[PDB]
């Protein structure tokens, strides 16, 4: 099973079964990535 | 008067650790993961 397919592959990767029974699993993370990205240097 | 529930709490591996450090995510695991064991305990306090 691929870690990072689907999450059901992923639950199966974590918890380490094939024959995973019934309940919440908490996996990993997620933080939105950066849209956008904005720079200003000190500012004749 | 009883304190029945602390707050359940926890920590992001990388967002903590390293947050936006490419870096430190990078090199985070090659030196263990030692934050999943730290979470699995974490979370068996929220849900006991």
């Amino acid at each position: 099973v691929d870690c990072a397919l689907d999450p059901l592959s992923e639950t199966k990767c974590t918890l380490k079964s094939f024959t995973v029974e019934k309940g919440i699993y908490q996996t990993s993370n997620f933080r939105v990535q950066p849209t956008e990205s904005i720079v200003r240097f000190p500012n004749p | 008067i009883l304190p029945v529930s602390m707050t359940k709490t926890s920590v992001d591996c990388t967002m903590y650790i390293c947050g936006d450090s490419t870096e430190c995510s990078n090199l985070l695991l090659q030196y263990g993961s030692f934050c999943t064991q730290l979470k699995r305990a974490l979370t068996g306090i929220a849900v006991e």
